[PDB]
């Protein structure tokens, strides 16, 4: 299970987007016993929060998930080759760290509830 | 306190028939707070009804009561021989005068 | 026509009972090495807390059936217990005490309260012993025998063993906020005239309750919240005399309390690492502890309370205030602790008024060191003496009263101060809070059909 | 995150069906430490039970989910405007509380396992 | 909830494939309090691991899930009637226990990430 | 042709070891303030429990490798330990005892069992002492010196310190049900002739085990379950003599036990909050404790056991019952506790029979107050005396036996009562239970293909 963990952290973003299962499988597992239980419970809560974020974006059971949210060049004006063939996910996260919540709020409530209401109203037809 | 009038002063019946003892509260606001106590001669009182209508644990079903507001009543369905005593109505700390059920 | 549609995240709730977790200021934790009511069992609070107004929502509240009060009781008692486990236990001090009167500089009121008592005590070495003297209060010592041998024993020693509070641990109530875990909400009644029961048309949801200071007191609620508009009278049943009446003031009454004696603290070694702190010698004159309240302020608040009581007992009823009929010292006097010293004030001056339908007061207070908290028999604590003169300012924000029964005449109603159970002291702050369970799954009819 | 929590509890059911993410994001987070750990673990178990109920209805990753279960007028004979434009979800839950398990058993086993077997047998074609 | 639990453990595999919800609903719930908390937390972690395995196979919210992985006769050369009308799931698990990880690795990484990349590249068109 | 299809929720399981949680009646918890075997660590039970018959399922059981028995052992010992932590520790009582015979009203059998013993004792005040007398049993006191000074010491005092059971805590075994957490199941063998090992063709799954009373006893299983059809003989290896044989009766033998002495309880203060309860004075005549069993019922059950033993040791073998070869008092006698008093009965009358291939019995019992439970050296407890005459009724539902080895002649087999380890007492109730892990993920071939 642990084999290959984080091994594409120095690879390009595209090369590292082909090992997502390796890092997804490694996210789940006296006074010492309660400290370790608190660590395990926090890991569980953290996994559940991430999966809830995926589920409120229409991205459940998906390691790669496309959306209807346009990319803003204000967030990043780099070209596709620069990002996917000339950058790592760590550098990317450093670059977009101050824009993450804007994207997460454009995915959270606008796109998904709009799309979901439209599917309900199309299912009416 | 709350005045309680428990009429009639003396009620003369015979076994097996239904008696309807009544208590009327005067200086109250009106609620379901009443209790009915049975006191045989030479014995301390015993709780029959705890509430406007509910029954104390262990008391047979022949003893039943009802009421609300400022008028309540005890209904002994079957006047068995072990059912003749003095009956009292209680509204918080106040007590009734007492109703005698005597054989006749 | 219509089909089942499943909705997740619907704003539906039910009444529930959960285990709440506190929130406290990290700031005060840096200022407070330790406080009996631990900020370590609790969590640092979140700045800028959120309160969302639930417009158009009317919720049923019951101040008298609230599990937040019971959890607070359990938490405060347990925090006290664990704060007193590490500290020294004064079992070696259960010895015969030869006691004599202290008459160095004594006023006629303070005659006999303090006694000079000598006794044999253990030392750090197990093979040697020492004779040591300490001053003790009359309320903390009992005659061993009827005959006037002047031999005395500590009151607890027969029934139990008395722990000593650690000198470093502080007693100042710091605010604690009670927060709800995930999937639970705290609904706050924003109605200004609510009596703690019935529907509340103005409701809000809060992450945590406001800061509540665990103030332990009888006959008077100190350093609490205040009514926004009018004095608030809250009883489970006002007609019932067996239920205490909780009064909330809209304007506080300032109370100034003092023990004018200049006290000293004497370290006595009773073991290898165990110390016993004693009253030492009182520098200067000895005068009784007392509390001052403004007389005009007290009278105006009493008139306001009388008006609210008349709203429940008749417009021409006579509202009489009288003092405690009896009981333990805690309930008969206004018991409180401020600065680490435990006071016991005679409030006969406070409740000495008949109100017909139409300058300061000084309360003689007494001090104790053996304290039985929370109406428990067998778990006394020794309060170490506090060095210096203590001056103390507090707000009287409410009362705890009991109405006399068996009234032969119906034109008068007598109310006497009461207390002793702190569940009726902490329910005067949590009266407007109820915990609810969120039920986020809903099913409703729609015309939409799964393909 | 907490902003807007339960703020549509006095709004109509339709108006309150547009804030579901606000209430979905607020469902996940010594002797005192074990009491709080038990509270957190029960919150996790409760969220997992709700998500399992959604998943056995074909409603995973969905805040609004349509089904193939007809509404019975015995459950409620009210008209759509009454429910969605003239009632709150609290009143609705009060009305349907004694019918919830019937609906949940018509979603649990009939609709989903029937539909799922039919998708398997259509995937055979 | 507990009613019918494991009641198709002596039934044929097909007959037992119609009661999966009964066994899915029964997988979720001082020093004694921490021991029981550790048991409950391990049950939660175990359920989450199983659901993560389902989700990395494109099988989220699904009790029956078809895949694009051919069956190898080396794993089992039995005919469909033998398996589904003449065997129980316990005997099946005994037979395939030494082949489970091969199937799980053919579902884990090959099929799902291949399919998922192809859906992304088709969504590009 | 065929493709992988993933199935979740398949009825597949494997053998596993988990931490089970009890279930108990809330009712009895309201009736029982406290019981050594805590109903607080455990949970209220669910009315109308479910048992689903696993038709066509045959499961392998091993009575002799079951972790439910080990968990029960750990839980019962730990519950005892925590029930005895708060209670008083009788370290001040380790003093020289001047003991003399009690001959007020004594039968020839009870001669010397009880002794009148005087000793100096601590009082609540640390500076004063008292001389107090108590009656002690010969088994709880040991001569300090060989010379006849009549000086005595409590048996534990050299090696360990002896705790005192709290007088309020009760000793009555209440049933506890062992339940499995989520993702685990308890499989119950419903075969009526099962010997605890091998395949079980009739299996059911249960939420919780039946109520099992933690009855602590040696040589005889009391208040247990009974065989449905025939007497059941269960040994790990019947040929091996080092493994105890567990016998289950299909019909119980009623046993009536009594201590006819009218006992009293004397409170002695040994500390500020610590009390020591003593035997006081026995009102009236003193007679030995004893137990009665029906002789005809015992003989018929022994014949049934002999028949089952013949099914394992030959059809013409002589089955002889004899009494314990030796060991501690617990194993040599039928040890049990009923009412809070710990009995020790000589079962030589019970096992006094030779069975060739073709009115009541009275057992003289003895009483003790220093009890070393569960074969542990160093953790003795003092049982406070029980006031009044105790009468006691129990069902003998089984036996624990050991077969004698080294038999020179092969026509006879001798079986002697045994015990001491309660893992063989609690394994006679959990013999039909095994915990399993559910494996809900399955992969099977189908012709269906993902689009
Ligand atoms: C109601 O609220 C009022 C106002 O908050 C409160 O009075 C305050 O109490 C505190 C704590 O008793 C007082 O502070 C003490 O007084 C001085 C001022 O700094 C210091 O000498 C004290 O520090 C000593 O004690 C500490 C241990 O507690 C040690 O850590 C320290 O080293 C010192 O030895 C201490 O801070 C404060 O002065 C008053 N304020 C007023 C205006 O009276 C009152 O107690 C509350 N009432 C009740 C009943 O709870
Ligand atoms: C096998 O099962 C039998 C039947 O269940 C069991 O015998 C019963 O034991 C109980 C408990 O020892 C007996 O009840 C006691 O006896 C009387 C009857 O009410 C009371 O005096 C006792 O109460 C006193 O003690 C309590 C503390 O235990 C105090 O709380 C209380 O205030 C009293 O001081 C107590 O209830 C019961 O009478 C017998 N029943 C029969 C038919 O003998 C037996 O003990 C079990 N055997 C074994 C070996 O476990
Ligand atoms: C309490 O009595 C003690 C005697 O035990 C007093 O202590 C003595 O005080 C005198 C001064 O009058 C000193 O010379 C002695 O040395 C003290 N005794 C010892 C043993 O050192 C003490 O003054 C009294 N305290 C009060 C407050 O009256
Ligand atoms: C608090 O206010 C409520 C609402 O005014 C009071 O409830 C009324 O009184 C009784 C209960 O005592 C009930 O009949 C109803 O719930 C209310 N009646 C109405 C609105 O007609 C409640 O009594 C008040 N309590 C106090 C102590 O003042
Ligand atoms: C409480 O009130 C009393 C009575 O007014 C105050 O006692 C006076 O205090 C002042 C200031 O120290 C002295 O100059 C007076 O001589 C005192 N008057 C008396 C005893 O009649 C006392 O200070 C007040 N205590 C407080 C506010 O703690
Ligand atoms: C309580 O009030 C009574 C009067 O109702 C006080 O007693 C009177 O006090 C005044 C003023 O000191 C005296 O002139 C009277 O002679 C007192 N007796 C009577 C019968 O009026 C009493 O002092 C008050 N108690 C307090 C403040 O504790
Ligand atoms: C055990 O011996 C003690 C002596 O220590 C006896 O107690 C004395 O009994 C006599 C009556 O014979 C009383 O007058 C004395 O007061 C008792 N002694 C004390 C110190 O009070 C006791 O009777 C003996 N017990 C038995 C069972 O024989
Ligand atoms: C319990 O019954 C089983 C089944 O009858 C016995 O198992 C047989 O005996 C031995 C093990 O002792 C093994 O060869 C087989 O497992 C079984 N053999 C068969 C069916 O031919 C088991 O011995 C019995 N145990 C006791 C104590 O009677
Ligand atoms: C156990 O059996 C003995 C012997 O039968 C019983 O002792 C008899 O008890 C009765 C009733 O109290 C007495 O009248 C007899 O005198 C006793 N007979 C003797 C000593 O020979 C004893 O009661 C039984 N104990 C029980 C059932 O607890
Ligand atoms: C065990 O059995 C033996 C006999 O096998 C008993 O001893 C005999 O008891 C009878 C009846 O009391 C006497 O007549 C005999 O003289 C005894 N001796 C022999 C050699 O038979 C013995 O009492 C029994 N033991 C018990 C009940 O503990
Ligand atoms: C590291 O970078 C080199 C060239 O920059 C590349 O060939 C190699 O694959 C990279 N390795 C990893 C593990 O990213
Ligand atoms: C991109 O972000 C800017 C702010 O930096 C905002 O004004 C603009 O509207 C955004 N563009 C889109 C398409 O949302
Ligand atoms: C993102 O992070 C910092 C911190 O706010 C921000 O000031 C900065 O402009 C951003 N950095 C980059 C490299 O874009
Ligand atoms: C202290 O001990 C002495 C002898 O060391 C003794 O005479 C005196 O009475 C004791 N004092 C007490 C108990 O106060
Ligand atoms: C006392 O009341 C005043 C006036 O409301 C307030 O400002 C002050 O903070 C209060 N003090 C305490 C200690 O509660
Ligand atoms: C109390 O005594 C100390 C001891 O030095 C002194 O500094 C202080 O001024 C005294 N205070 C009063 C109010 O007398
Ligand atoms: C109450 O006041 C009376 C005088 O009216 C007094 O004698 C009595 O001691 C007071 N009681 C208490 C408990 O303070
Ligand atoms: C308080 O006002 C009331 C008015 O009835 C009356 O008892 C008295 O004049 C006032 N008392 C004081 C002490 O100011
Ligand atoms: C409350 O109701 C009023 C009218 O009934 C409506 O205008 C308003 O939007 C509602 N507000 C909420 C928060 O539901
Ligand atoms: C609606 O419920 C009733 C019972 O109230 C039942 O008889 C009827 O069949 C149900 N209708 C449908 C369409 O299932
Ligand atoms: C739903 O709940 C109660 C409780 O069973 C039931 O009797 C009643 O008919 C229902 N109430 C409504 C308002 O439909
Ligand atoms: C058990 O098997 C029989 C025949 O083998 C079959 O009729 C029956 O349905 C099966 N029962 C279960 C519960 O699997
Ligand atoms: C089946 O497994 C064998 C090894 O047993 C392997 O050689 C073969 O390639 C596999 N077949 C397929 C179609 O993957
Ligand atoms: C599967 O399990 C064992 C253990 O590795 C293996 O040797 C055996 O061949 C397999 N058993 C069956 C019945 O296929
Ligand atoms: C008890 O103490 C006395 C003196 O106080 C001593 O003579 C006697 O021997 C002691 N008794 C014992 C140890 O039994
Ligand atoms: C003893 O056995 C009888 C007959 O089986 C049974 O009814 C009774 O409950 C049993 N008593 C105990 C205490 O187990
Ligand atoms: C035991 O002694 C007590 C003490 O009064 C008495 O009430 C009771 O009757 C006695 N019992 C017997 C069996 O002698
Ligand atoms: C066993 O019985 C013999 C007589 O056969 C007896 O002497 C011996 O003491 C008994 N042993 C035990 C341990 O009871
Ligand atoms: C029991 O029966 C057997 C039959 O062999 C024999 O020992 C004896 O006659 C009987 N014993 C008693 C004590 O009834």
């Amino acid at each position: 299970v642990f084999l290959g963990f984080l091994g594409a952290a120095g690879s390009t973003m595209g090369a590292a987007s082909m090992t997502l299962t390796v890092q997804a499988r490694n996210l789940l597992s006296t006074v010492w016993g309660i400290k370790q239980l608190q660590a395990r419970v926090l890991a569980v809560e953290r996994y559940l929060r991430d999966q809830q974020l995926l589920g409120i974006w229409g991205c459940s059971g998906k390691l790669i998930c496309c959306t209807n949210v346009p990319w803003n060049s204000s967030w990043s004006n780099r070209n596709l080759s620069e990002i996917w063939d000339n950058m790592t996910w760590l550098q990317w996260d450093k670059e977009i760290s101050n824009y993450t919540q804007i994207i997460y709020g454009l995915l959270e409530e606008s796109q998904n509830q709009q799309e979901k209401n439209e599917q309900d109203l199309l299912a009416l037809d | 306190v709350s005045v309680l009038t428990q009429s009639p002063g003396t009620l003369s019946l015979s076994p097996g028939e239904r008696a309807t003892l009544s208590c009327r509260a005067s200086q109250t606001v009106g609620s379901s707070y009443l209790a009915w106590y049975q006191q045989k001669p030479g014995q301390a009182p015993r709780l029959l009804i705890y509430g406007a209508s509910s029954r104390a644990t262990g008391i047979p079903d022949r003893f039943s009561g009802s009421g609300s507001g400022t008028d309540f009543t005890l209904t002994i369905s079957r006047l068995e021989p072990e059912d003749f005593a003095v009956y009292y109505c209680q509204q918080y700390e106040a007590f009734g005068q007492g109703t005698k059920v005597e054989i006749k | 026509n219509l089909w089942v549609t499943v909705y997740y995240g619907v704003p539906v709730w039910k009444d529930a009972e959960t285990t709440l977790f506190c929130a406290s200021d990290a700031k005060a934790y840096e200022t407070k090495k330790h406080n009996v009511w631990a900020t370590h069992a609790c969590v640092p609070t979140d700045p800028n807390p959120q309160e969302i107004h639930l417009e158009n929502v009317t919720e049923e509240f019951n101040m008298w059936k609230n599990n937040m009060v019971e959890q607070m009781h359990t938490d405060i008692i347990s925090l006290w217990d664990q704060s007193l486990k590490p500290c020294v236990k004064l079992t070696p001090l259960c010895v015969t005490l030869q006691c004599t009167n202290v008459t160095n500089n004594i006023t006629d009121d303070m005659r006999g309260e303090l006694k000079n008592c000598s006794f044999n005590m253990t030392t750090e070495l197990r093979d040697k012993r020492q004779k040591v003297h300490a001053l003790f209060y009359k309320l903390d010592i009992v005659p061993i025998n009827e005959n006037q041998n002047t031999s005395y024993r500590l009151i607890n020693c027969n029934t139990a063993a008395i722990t000593q509070a650690c000198p470093k641990v502080s007693f100042e109530p710091i605010p604690i906020h009670y927060c709800a875990p995930a999937g639970f909400a705290i609904l706050k009644c924003k109605d200004k005239k609510f009596n703690g029961t019935g529907p509340c048309p103005s409701v809000s949801t809060v992450q945590c309750t406001h800061g509540i200071k665990p103030v332990v007191s009888t006959q008077l609620l100190l350093n609490g919240s205040l009514a926004e508009e009018e004095v608030m009278i809250r009883s489970k049943d006002i007609r019932n005399n067996a239920k205490n009446i909780l009064v909330q003031f809209n304007t506080p009454v300032q109370i100034n309390c003092t023990r004018p004696n200049n006290n000293t603290r004497k370290s006595i070694r009773i073991g290898p690492g165990q110390w016993f702190y004693a009253t030492g010698d009182i520098i200067g004159d000895i005068r009784q502890a007392h509390c001052n309240v403004s007389k005009a302020t007290w009278n105006e608040t009493l008139g306001k309370v009388v008006k609210q009581l008349r709203k429940h007992f008749g417009n021409n009823t006579i509202i009489r205030f009288a003092n405690s009929s009896g009981g333990d010292l805690e309930v008969t006097t206004h018991s409180f602790n401020c600065g680490g010293e435990f006071f016991y004030c005679d409030t006969s001056g406070l409740f000495n008024s008949t109100w017909i339908s139409n300058d300061s007061i000084t309360l003689p207070c007494r001090i104790k060191q053996i304290i039985n908290m929370w109406q428990r028999i067998g778990q006394a604590m020794y309060a170490p003496p506090i060095q210096g003169v203590i001056r103390c300012v507090s707000n009287i924000t409410g009362l705890i009263l009991t109405r006399d029964g068996g009234s032969t005449d119906s034109t008068t109603e007598t109310f006497r101060p009461s207390g002793g159970d702190m569940r009726d002291n902490w329910r005067s702050e949590l009266y407007k809070y109820k915990v609810v369970k969120i039920e986020p799954l809903g099913v409703a009819p729609t015309r939409c059909k799964r393909r």
